[PDB]
């Protein structure tokens, strides 16, 4: 017997399954996936300072 | 050399840490956790 025990909090993704990457695209709407986070956009460039 | 004495002080508004990993500006957050309390 083996028991698995999963968590998911606000921490960055480590554990991800097999994918494979692809290009990246900008000023357009698409669908985008950065390590679990789901969602539909435009991606463009910030100023932001993280 | 292994003196170890002690006195009481104040503590005004230290220890205070960034709780998460989230971006934010030019906004005021309410966070609850662990923290140390002010003058202490």
């Amino acid at each position: 017997v083996v028991v698995l025990s999963f968590e998911l909090l606000h921490a960055p993704a480590t554990v991800c399954g097999p994918k494979k990457s692809t290009n990246l695209v900008k000023n357009k709407c698409v669908n985008f996936n950065f390590n679990g986070l789901t969602g539909t956009g435009v991606l463009t460039k910030s100023n932001k300072k993280f | 050399l292994i003196t170890t004495t002690q006195s009481y002080t104040n503590s005004f508004t230290r220890g205070v840490y960034y709780p998460d990993k989230v971006f934010r500006s030019s906004v005021l957050h309410l966070t609850q956790d662990l923290f140390l309390p002010f003058f202490s």
